[PDB]
């Protein structure tokens, strides 16, 4: 049945066993993500989404952690914050300046939420610079920019459960860790289009657009 | 780094037929039926070890041969043999020079045996022998750091070294006749004080059965 | 420095005038809002004319020049447009703003 | 750029973010000054604790005293601290920065003395 | 002054329709197209200004990120007619060339205070 | 006093090897010769003995086992149908970690005993063993002894013929030091890339096969049945309260004579050292730091560690953990930025890169430290770098970030002078560096970048 | 209920209160993103006219129109409030009702459950 | 404005006709040349727009070199 809890001082209702992001976007708190997708399994991968429960002594995941009777969660401490730039940081140390070519720009999601909760400016100015990933032909379809990819397995996810197309999936380990077909294999299936609205990204974008 | 993409060539390539040898077959057979009959995916990793035991290498057409074989879509096992290690996706040869360069082994010269190896045989970690008979490769910690300076050959470890020494393991594994199975030039026995044992120093071990709880 | 601060005791300052002025016409004025250094007065259409008056004329407001007139187009409300009144007072260095609501077809009292 | 601003190693940006810790509008209506008549300020509270004070709280956000019996029933105490000054005159219309004006005569002014023009510092 | 479109030293445009300049603009005085050119690049395919609504601010100047459209020093471009005044992809590529060495000029002195 | 352990007193006798491990020499050292009756024994006493032990997960982590065992047993454990399952981490892969290739070469039945052991107190149908690859010839061991286990019938479907199920198997895990970890393990051995799955769910509500399951350490299995035989009371007598037992202390480094050997807890470093290893190569006054725990473990300095104590808690005290107690010394002679740039380099090749912190931060941490390394940096990029350890720590989905930031935030605690000085080194002897190693003719030409050493190539 | 056509104030044309007709809605989430901040609003805008919506001048290839509404767009707070809106104007309106996401519960540990028969599909992660 | 750290001073009229005003405007003349000097006096270091990125774009250099800048140099100009 639905129990109860707290999400920044309001009292929010919920079926039990619900995720606490779900809970959050039903008191009207917003929460950045990228990996998580309401049509998707959940993956809990991107980290974007932390959030304290006073019971943890660490932030959690919010897109993953079960939701409990009592529960009290603050979206809005100076900590939360912090590791919102954090995370963001992280994430766009390897991401190509690509905005003025990308085809995802102006409706980019990293765009936004780096915009929102990331720093005004960077720290990485590496000399070695920045680590690069070889571009896969997957069809007439689906343009691929690999570089841009940041790992939030949307496309695996939605190709392998969603359309039962298995070909796509991770590749390698650490850094070099690809999304792609290992070989040279079409993402075939009726469905394909919609990896291009998924992928948060420009990674994969429409081709004849 | 990690090559995570495969290019066909006319070597390693998916038309080519891999198949299991019978012994390999029924080995097969004995550790798919380790794990629960609709569980039996998990038995990719040692049919993946089988064939690349078969085979020199982890090539495609083994990969894909183990997909068949656990009805799995080839792309997983392609995740899983990349993500291993211990997986070998390019051929090598006869040996295959694993060299320990975390922390432990270099404070002990882990340097001076890789320098070593690289006179003997010019070619860099990654590179093998014109001969193929030599692979080189730079490894993280193998687990035996009690015996700083080490290496591998093919499975078998060898401690202890010394630059004058490893270049004679060199020779002797190059002629095809190998020197020791033993880890090094003997100076202890794998775990010991080189001072000799410091305890243990009993003829015969205690049983446990003289020490009860009267718990039963 | 965050530049909201230097504002505190000011706000504080207007929040007491505020209260004072909603105390002596409790008639008319239906509410206030104060943010840094502008406080707004909101009445209703019928309210201006005193209020006005009041304004321009007691000793501890004196708000002689008026500096302007305006309308606001909110569609969301049954009343469209909000009139706004902006105040100067030579006399004490001080703004003031009032509010009030009309309809395109309920008018306003003129001030002239 | 200036210092702490270009710092690399510890300027979080939420720290220093001015554009998100905005002052919000303050709203006051009758009603919520009708409270602060009665039940006192968080600086001075004149309310009871437990349910007594929620349910003083609740009746008047209800209506159950208007703004004008507030004043009526509001102390000398409270009017001439809360309302008026403490002395009990009006409050004046408040000025940011007061500025006091001296008027320069003499040499140091721009025009001599017949010219219809002063001079004020 | 009058605006130019610019081109790298191997003469490959710099322009990759990216837009911004579009979006900023505040007359709305550039047209914009463009698609994947035969060779795989990000081109424009039609880039016009009105020279009769611009007004001149060099905003779209400021926000290329590839220094391409640029605002030369040239002020005597009047026309007879209306129609001159329509600049389109060839004329601004055109006077790009024509004024590249001012060009040159004018960014070497003030590309530091950008 | 704390240290010493009678050789009477200590758990296996086979770390030596001159016994043999021989299944008949396994009987001589007594193991095997009460299982029917432990088997007998209700889980509840198994339990019970380890929570009045006071046994804490030796791997690592801490947890207290009995307890951990305990949830694998929920009130109505009946109720969801399946098999349980129990698992053995036996993939040690922390630098400096020998202690459980020596528990699993040596002593094999042991593991074996307390697998089933430990499975009964958990109710276990079978267990899986989960042996790193490289780890051959001992795999090859440990199989043999199993081997000799199900033909005498002591493990099987008649264990030791109480009526209680058992099968034990040997999975091997193939070059992943991240398999380690306990959910990436078991999803290694459920056939998938042993990314580790976020917790909760733990493993015991959900595991193996999404079947209730425990991942233990060899070594803390290996001790259980000693420990049943001699008694709680007995093992917490060694050791100080709440740590208390006799664990195995690798010792590597530069010290005279590496060595392998097992000590009461709470011992301290000096003596440990001189005793056992000879002492520091150059004597104490050469001594510049110790590694206390594998490499994920922060560095202590000289003057502190000389009378600090191996149990968790004044390990925990100084700023460090007893980890897998893999202790490394480092003399004045070795230079420290190499040794934890290496392990920097050890952790960027070992993340999975699953969770974004760890899989960009790991190589930023290697980029930075090359720089440190030759000096080509700034002395505010050490305060920017603690910081870069601050964004890895409490985000991750596995432990293996805090592992990572933690050796940086040791190194910069203890020796940042030394950083400094190797700056100063960099600045006055090549030239004047600006943040991230560019310098005043540092530019970008036809491809690469010319002008600048770029460490790390 | 509708403001017939001549006692309208506000001076505009009077084909804009007899042969237009707009549509009220809230925008739909977009596919593209996960943010739904623009979402709430509830628009109001004018269904395109055949004839005069876009043309293409034959001189510098620009979009000539002469619908003047082409480009206008209220915000509202509420539907009533539009509602009302169009009303007292005398606008002929339909409205769109929106489309949300139906709740589902998701567990992550779902993606570990275990299978009693055959195996449906290898999930990867 | 920097109108608090500068000097000058105010001309005030008394019969508010044509040449008042003329006299007045005469003289914000000349305090106008003593704040310009004034500010060629005193004209410090440092930045001159607001130092976040997220209000006013960042420099060219940085625009070419680092991500966050690209993005936030990108939103701010569409
Ligand atoms: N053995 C080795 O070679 C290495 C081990 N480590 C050690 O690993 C440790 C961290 O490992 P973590 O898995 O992050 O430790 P942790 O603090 O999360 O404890 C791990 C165990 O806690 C148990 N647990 C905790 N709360 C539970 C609950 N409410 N219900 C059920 N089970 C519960 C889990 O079953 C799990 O197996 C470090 O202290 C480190 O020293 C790290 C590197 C190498
Ligand atoms: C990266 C990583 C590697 C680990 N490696 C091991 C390991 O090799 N052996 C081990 O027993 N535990 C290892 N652990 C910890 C286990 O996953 C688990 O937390 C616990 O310590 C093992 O159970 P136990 O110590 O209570 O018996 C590792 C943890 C992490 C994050
Ligand atoms: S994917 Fe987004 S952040 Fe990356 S280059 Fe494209 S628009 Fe910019
Ligand atoms: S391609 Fe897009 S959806 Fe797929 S992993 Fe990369 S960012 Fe995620
Ligand atoms: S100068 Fe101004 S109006 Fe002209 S094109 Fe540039 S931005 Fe547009
Ligand atoms: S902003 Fe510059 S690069 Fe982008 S489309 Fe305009 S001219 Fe081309
Ligand atoms: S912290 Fe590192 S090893 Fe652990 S799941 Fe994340 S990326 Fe993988
Ligand atoms: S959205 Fe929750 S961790 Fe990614
Ligand atoms: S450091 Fe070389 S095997 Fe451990």
């Amino acid at each position: 049945a639905e129990i109860e809890l707290t999400i920044d001082g309001h009292k929010v209702s919920i079926e039990a066993g619900s995720a606490l992001i779900q809970a959050c976007e039903k008191a009207g708190v917003t929460v950045p993500r990228y990996c998580y997708h309401d049509k998707l399994a959940i993956a809990g991968n991107c980290r974007m989404c932390l959030v304290d429960v006073e019971r943890a002594p660490k932030p959690v995941a919010s897109c993953a952690y079960p939701v409990a009777p009592g529960m009290v969660v603050r979206t809005d401490t100076e900590r939360v914050k912090q590791a919102r730039e954090n995370v963001m940081e992280m994430m766009l140390q390897n991401h190509p300046l690509d905005c003025p070519v990308c085809d995802q720009g102006g409706e980019c999601d990293l765009q936004d939420q780096s915009m929102r909760y990331g720093r005004d400016r960077g720290r990485f100015t590496e000399i070695t610079g920045k680590r690069s990933t070889e571009d896969k032909n997957i069809g007439p379809l689906v343009k691929t920019s690999m570089n841009r990819c940041i790992h939030c397995t949307r496309c695996v996810r939605f190709a392998n459960d969603i359309a039962g197309a298995p070909e796509l999936g991770s590749s390698g380990r650490g850094n070099d860790m690809q999304i792609g077909t290992y070989l040279e294999k079409n993402l075939n299936t009726e469905l394909s289009g919609n990896v291009i609205d998924l992928c948060p990204v420009g990674a994969l974008t429409n081709k004849p657009y | 780094h990690i090559v995570s993409v495969h290019r066909n060539t006319e070597n390693n390539n998916p038309s080519i037929p891999f198949e299991f040898s019978p012994e390999n077959m029924k080995r097969a057979e004995e550790v798919i039926a380790k794990y629960p009959p609709q569980y039996k995916k998990a038995a990719v990793m040692p049919l993946l070890d089988i064939g690349q035991r078969q085979l020199g290498y982890t090539s495609i057409s083994v990969m894909n041969y183990v997909a068949k074989l656990l009805e799995m879509p080839p792309m997983r096992v392609y995740e899983v043999a990349t993500f291993y290690t211990m997986y070998n996706r390019t051929p090598m040869g006869r040996y295959h020079l694993q060299i320990c360069t975390t922390t432990p082994c270099q404070l002990c010269g882990s340097d001076g045996i890789m320098e070593a190896v690289q006179n003997t045989l010019n070619i860099k970690p990654g590179e093998t022998t014109k001969d193929n008979l030599f692979t080189l490769s730079e490894v993280e910690c193998l687990g035996a750091c009690v015996n700083a300076p080490m290496m591998a050959i093919n499975d078998d470890y060898y401690e202890d070294l010394t630059p004058e020494g490893t270049v004679k393991l060199l020779e002797d594994c190059k002629a095809g006749k190998m020197p020791t199975p033993g880890p090094e030039n003997h100076v202890r026995r794998d775990c010991e004080p080189a001072s000799g044992q410091k305890v243990l120093l009993s003829k015969e071990p205690h049983n446990v059965a003289d020490f009860l709880q009267e718990g039963i | 420095v965050n530049p909201a601060d230097r504002y505190l005791q000011h706000v504080s300052d207007l929040h007491q005038y505020a209260k004072y002025i909603m105390a002596a016409l409790p008639k008319y004025i239906q509410g206030f809002s104060v943010w840094k250094d502008e406080l707004t007065l909101h009445v209703a259409p019928s309210a201006v004319i005193p209020v006005t008056t009041f304004l321009r004329d007691n000793t501890s407001t004196q708000y002689k020049s008026i500096i302007d007139i305006t309308a606001v187009d909110y569609p969301s409300r049954e009343n469209r447009f909000e009139v706004v009144y902006n105040f100067l007072s030579v006399r004490h260095n001080s703004r003031i703003r009032l509010k009030t609501y009309a309809t395109e077809v309920t008018p306003v009292p003129s001030i002239t | 750029s200036s210092y702490p601003t270009n710092d690399i190693a510890e300027n979080p940006y939420w720290k220093r973010d001015h554009r998100r810790a905005y002052p919000q509008t303050a709203f006051f209506d009758q009603k919520t000054v009708t409270g602060l008549l009665e039940l006192g300020s968080e600086a001075t509270p004149r309310i009871a604790d437990g349910e007594a004070g929620t349910k003083a709280l609740a009746n008047i956000a209800n209506g159950g005293v208007s703004f004008t019996q507030a004043l009526g029933k509001s102390s000398k105490d409270v009017i001439y601290g809360e309302v008026l000054t403490v002395n009990g005159l009006p409050p004046v219309a408040p000025t940011l920065a007061p500025k006091q004006w001296k008027i320069i005569e003499g040499e140091a002014a721009i025009y001599p003395k017949g010219y219809p023009c002063r001079t004020f510092h | 002054g009058e605006h130019a479109l610019r081109r790298y030293p191997s003469g490959e445009e710099r322009c990759i329709a990216c837009k911004l300049c579009e979006a900023i603009c505040p007359a709305l005085a550039i047209t914009i197209d463009a698609e994947e050119r035969i060779d795989g690049s990000r081109r424009t395919t039609k880039y016009d200004i009105d020279m009769t609504k611009c007004i001149y601010c060099g905003y779209c100047q400021e926000s290329c990120p590839v220094d391409a459209i640029v605002e030369t020093p040239n002020v005597e471009y009047a026309t007879e007619t209306r129609e001159e005044l329509l600049y389109n992809k060839e004329k601004l590529l055109a006077n790009g060339d024509k004024w590249e060495l001012e060009l040159q000029y004018a960014l070497d002195a003030d590309a530091p205070y950008r | 006093q704390y240290g010493g352990l009678k050789d009477q007193d200590r758990i296996f006798q086979n770390l030596y090897d001159n016994y043999g491990w021989d299944l008949a020499s396994a009987r001589k050292q007594g193991d095997w010769y009460k299982t029917k009756e432990l088997i007998l024994k209700g889980d509840t006493w198994i339990i019970d003995e380890i929570k009045k032990s006071g046994l804490r997960g030796r791997g690592g982590a801490g947890f207290p086992s009995g307890l951990k065992w305990s949830f694998m047993n929920p009130p109505g454990w009946e109720k969801n149908e399946g098999p349980r399952y129990l698992v053995v981490n036996a993939d040690e892969g922390e630098p400096g970690t020998c202690k459980d290739r020596e528990i699993m070469r040596k002593d094999p039945h042991k593991l074996v005993e307390g697998c089933l052991l430990a499975g009964r107190a958990m109710n276990a149908t079978a267990a899986y063993i989960y042996i790193r690859g490289e780890f051959y010839n001992e795999a090859a061991v440990l199989q043999t002894a199993i081997n000799e286990a199900y033909a005498a019938g002591l493990i099987g479907k008649d264990a030791c013929g109480s009526g209680y199920d058992f099968d034990v198997y040997i999975h091997r895990g193939m070059g992943a030091y991240v398999c380690g970890e306990e959910t990436s393990l078991i999803e290694s051995l459920e056939g998938k890339a042993g990314k580790p799955r976020l917790k909760p769910p733990f493993p015991a509500g959900v595991g193996l096969f999404g079947r209730p399951s425990t991942v233990t350490n060899v070594e803390t299995v290996a001790v259980a049945p000693t420990i049943l035989r001699r008694g709680g009371d007995w093992f917490a007598s060694f050791g100080r309260e709440r740590n208390s037992g006799t664990k195995l202390f690798c010792i590597s480094g530069n010290v005279n004579e590496p060595c392998t050997v097992e000590e009461e807890m709470s011992i301290p470093l000096r003596e440990l050292l001189e005793k056992h290893c000879g002492g520091i190569k150059g004597g104490w006054d050469n001594l510049l730091g110790v590694i206390p725990g594998g490499c994920s473990v922060p560095i202590l300095p000289k003057n502190i560690c000389e009378d600090v104590l191996m149990d968790f808690d004044a390990l925990k005290d100084v700023q460090s953990g007893l980890g897998t107690a893999a202790v490394i010394v480092i003399n004045k002679q070795q230079d420290v930025i190499r040794a934890i740039q290496r392990f920097a380099a050890f952790y960027k090749h070992e993340s999975c890169g699953q969770c974004t912190p760890c899989r960009e931060g790991t190589t930023w941490l290697l980029k930075a430290m090359d720089r440190f390394r030759t000096g080509q940096a700034k002395e505010r990029e050490i305060d920017m770098l603690y910081e870069l350890t601050k964004d890895i720590e409490g985000h991750t989905i596995c432990a293996l970030g805090d592992a990572a930031a933690w050796p940086i935030q040791g190194l910069i605690r203890n020796f940042r002078p030394e950083m400094e000085t190797r700056m100063k080194k960099f600045h006055d002897e090549v030239g004047a560096v600006s943040v991230g190693g560019w310098m005043k003719d540092a530019r970008v030409e036809k491809g690469k970048v010319v002008g600048a050493p770029l460490p790390g190539v | 209920d509708n403001v017939p056509a001549h006692e309208i104030v506000s001076g505009a044309p009077a084909e804009l209160s007899r042969n237009r007709v707009v549509r009220i809605y809230q925008q739909a989430k977009p596919a593209t993103q996960s943010g739904e901040y623009g979402t709430f609003a509830w628009r109001l805008d004018w269904d395109i006219v055949d004839v005069a919506n876009r043309w293409e001048n034959d001189l510098i290839g620009w979009q000539s129109s002469g619908d003047y509404m082409q480009a206008t767009q209220m915000k509202f707070t509420s539907k009533e409030s539009a509602i009302k809106f169009a009303n007292k104007q005398g606008w002929d309106f339909y409205i769109q009702e929106p489309h949300h996401r139906k709740f589902r519960v998701k567990q992550y540990a779902n993606n570990f459950v275990h299978s009693y028969g055959k195996l449906k599909h290898i999930r990867t992660k | 404005d920097a109108y608090d750290k500068v000097d000058f001073d105010v001309p005030v009229g008394m019969n508010g006709d044509c040449y008042d005003r003329y006299l007045i405007r005469m003289a914000e003349f000349r305090q106008s040349l003593r704040i310009i000097e004034q500010c060629c006096n005193d004209m410090p270091a440092g930045a001159v727009k607001v130092e976040d990125f997220k209000i006013n774009s960042p420099p060219r250099n940085l625009m070419k070199e680092d991500m966050e800048a690209l993005i936030h140099h990108f939103l701010l100009y569409t």
